[PDB]
């Protein structure tokens, strides 16, 4: 039972880096940036989460 | 003008885990969270300084704690500076019964800076001249048994400032037990600030006594905890001991 | 494949639309004085170089375009083209005068004259600089010794800090006393703009400012209509700033005065407060779930 | 002069939302060039609208 | 031309001193940081271009 338990945990709690980037939300880094770096900042996200 | 008539004692006395502060201005609950920044070692030794109608100037390394327990309202107000001279800028934090004043200029303050009362309160007592400045501030009085303490920083030119009252029963020394500390207010000063001082009020001079502790803030890691309702009710300082160091990391 | 064998399957899962939208911003209705900075008569020194807060009034950041002959701007962290949309907390104005060849120093990182002895920048700077020539004015004729400059001084500075004694700088083991020479300098020392120099060399005008985010009650930001507030119903939103969608509800948390904001575990915003009415109200995902099909064979 | 930058993908503003609009997977070159000499006059050029 | 140099004390914050240019465009190392490093030989050309 604990394995599952501690592994759902470990796989919500790792949403909150920022794998390099400036912040952890989508919605701020699409509001404070163009598309051009809007990219760059969130294929670090897309890859990390992956 | 500038008369020198007080005289400083010093004794030595532990802290017993005080001094931790909310690290920022965001609602939780029911979480451990763990947090790097500047707070005061937990069983540290802080100097407890009794003041009584000479006394030198003290350092300030990366943050001072200061606590006092007096009811009878004679500490108002702190100096801090770098040469404490009119060749530099200085913060002057004074604080009165209706409002608190915060200016930085180019003081030339008096050996033994005080205030004197007699029958509306006075200032000369304190520096000379008060040009090149151009940063001034009021808002509402700080200080209103009862236990205050305060906390000081200087980063990136901000000065940090937080506060705590707390209604303890009378002590040989600090209590034990876990109080947080909430900010009140972070100033864009952007100064030097290497050395600091407290000042005392007088009534004309009749006696008068202070007590009040100092203690320095480090550089550390602290895993704190919320309860149920968002207050913080625990904390573990990783750099104490092999048990603490353990349960940092076992979070 | 267009064949299918008896089974269960799992397809696209379903999520419920959004209705409407929502907007919630505070009340302000003043205009921010930024004629009174860009269109100054004079501009203070680069080691004397002045602060201007600016708080509670609605700023237009489109409107800096018709104040000054400048180009573009070099935003970090932020874009020039979504100034508005965002509401910060405090607005700063640093404003002085250098020289050509040292505008490209305004910058994190950089090292040198300045950002060692006269304006250092931190390197988390949110914000941004804006700089232009003007030749026509601070270069009259036969130089100019009103805008002066540290020279050299025995430490770095720190980010904003700021330096202002005039004394005299030692060079060897004896006190100079006052000025002496080949030990003792004046470390404010003047360039001055002949209307001759070369493009690196002629003077130029810098205004920078400076962005903290979201951690006490904004009150500097742009225009923007607000909408009433709609419960129990999915919808996308935008309190301050930030955007997302759910469902908004009454909240029981109870809130300190000085905060504004909850998380959670996955740092994730969970309540919020009301810039207009102060009460707390709490965001929840609208409904989702898996879909699957049952089916025997196509055949 | 300073509205050039507004000549491109994710621009918005005046120019590029009701004179001339960039799609944002554009592809091409975007050359621009002073003119002074032969378009500003004195007592002001008027026959350019936007 | 190409001139040599070797055995010197190099001091890359006297150029900007000697003529107008806005800034460097540097490729494996950026202005600020060449006070630092020791370099083996360094070469200089020079020539005149449109
Ligand atoms: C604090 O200083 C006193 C000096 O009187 C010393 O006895 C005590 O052990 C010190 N506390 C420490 C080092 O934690
Ligand atoms: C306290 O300070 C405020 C602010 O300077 C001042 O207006 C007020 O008169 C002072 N009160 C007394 C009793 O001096
Ligand atoms: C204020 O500063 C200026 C130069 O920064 C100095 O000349 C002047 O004497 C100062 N004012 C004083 C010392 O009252
Ligand atoms: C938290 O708040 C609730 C509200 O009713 C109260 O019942 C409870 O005692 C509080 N808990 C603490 C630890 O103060
Ligand atoms: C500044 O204000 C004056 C008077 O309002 C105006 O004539 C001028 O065009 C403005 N701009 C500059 C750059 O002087
Ligand atoms: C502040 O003053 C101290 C003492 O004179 C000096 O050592 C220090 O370098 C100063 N701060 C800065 C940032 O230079
Ligand atoms: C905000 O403004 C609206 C009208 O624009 C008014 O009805 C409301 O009472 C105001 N709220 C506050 C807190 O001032
Ligand atoms: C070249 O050297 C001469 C003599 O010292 C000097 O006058 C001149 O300014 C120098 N040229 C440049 C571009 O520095």
């Amino acid at each position: 039972v604990n394995h599952n338990a501690q592994a759902l945990n470990t796989l919500v709690k790792q949403l909150s880096s920022k794998f390099g980037a400036i912040s952890s939300v989508l919605n701020d880094i699409f509001s404070r940036l163009d598309p051009p770096e809007a990219e760059v900042q969130i294929d670090r996200l897309i890859t990390g989460r992956l | 003008q500038c008369v020198n008539l007080i005289t400083r004692t010093q004794s030595y006395t532990n802290s017993f885990t005080r001094g931790v502060y909310y690290p920022d201005k965001v609602f939780r609950s029911s979480v451990l969270h763990s947090t790097q920044d500047l707070f005061l070692p937990f069983f540290s030794n802080v100097t407890w300084f009794h003041a009584i109608h000479d006394n030198p100037v003290l350092p300030f390394n990366d943050g001072v704690y200061f606590a006092s327990t007096e009811k009878s309202n004679i500490i108002r107000g702190w100096i801090f500076g770098t040469t404490l001279d009119s060749k530099t800028q200085s913060l002057l934090i004074v604080n009165n019964a209706t409002n608190v004043v915060i200016k930085v200029c180019e003081f030339q303050f008096c050996n033994d800076p005080f205030l004197d009362v007699y029958y509306m309160e006075s200032e000369l007592r304190v520096y000379s001249s008060a040009n090149n400045c151009t940063f001034e501030y009021v808002s509402q009085p700080f200080l209103m048994k009862n236990l205050r303490e305060f906390v000081f920083k200087n980063i990136d030119g901000y000065f940090k400032i937080y506060s705590k009252h707390t209604p303890v029963n009378l002590g040989r020394d600090l209590p034990q037990g876990f109080s947080a500390l909430e900010p009140l207010v972070d100033l864009p000063i952007g100064i030097n600030i290497t050395r600091f001082q407290t000042l005392l009020a007088l009534h004309r001079w009749t006696a008068g006594a202070a007590a009040y502790y100092v203690g320095y803030l480090q550089p550390r890691t602290f895993l704190l905890k919320y309860n149920e309702n968002g207050t913080i009710t625990d904390a573990v300082d990783c750099a104490l001991d092999p048990l603490s160091e353990t349960k940092c990391t076992l979070k | 494949s267009f064949t299918v064998e008896k089974g269960i399957y799992q397809t696209s899962n379903f999520r419920v639309q959004p209705t409407e939208s929502i907007v919630r911003f505070p009340n302000i209705t003043n205009l921010c004085p930024f004629h009174e900075v860009f269109n100054a008569t004079r501009f203070a020194s680069v080691y004397a170089w002045n602060r201007k807060r600016i708080s509670n009034c609605v700023a237009d950041y489109s409107v800096l375009y018709n104040f000054a002959p400048f180009f573009a701007f070099k935003c970090y962290g932020v874009s020039p083209t979504k100034l508005n949309d965002l509401c910060f907390t405090n607005v700063y104005a640093d404003s002085f005068v250098i020289r050509g060849n040292e505008v490209s120093q305004i910058a994190p990182g950089q090292t040198g004259n300045i950002a060692d002895y006269n304006y250092k920048l931190p390197d988390d700077f949110t914000g941004c600089v804006i700089a232009w020539n003007s030749n026509k004015l601070d270069s009259k004729v036969s130089g100019n010794y009103n805008y002066l400059y540290r020279l050299f001084r025995k430490s770095k500075l720190k980010p904003f800090e700021r330096d202002i004694s005039t004394e005299i700088y030692q060079a060897g083991n004896k006190p100079c006393n006052g000025v002496a020479g080949f030990n003792c300098y004046f470390p404010l020392q003047s360039y001055g703009f002949r209307p001759t120099y070369g493009v690196g060399h002629q003077p130029y005008r810098v205004v920078v400012l400076s962005f903290e985010l979201l951690h006490a009650p904004a009150t500097v930001c742009g225009p923007k209509k607000s909408t009433n507030l709609v419960k129990n119903k999915c919808v996308n939103f935008n309190f301050n700033g930030l955007t997302g969608t759910g469902v908004l509800t009454e909240s029981n948390k109870k809130f300190l005065p000085f905060q504004q904001f909850g998380r959670d575990i996955a740092d994730t915003t969970d309540a919020v407060r009301d810039p207009q009415t102060l009460e707390i109200l709490d965001i929840t995902p609208c409904s989702f779930g898996g879909v699957s099909v049952i089916t025997p064979g196509t055949n």
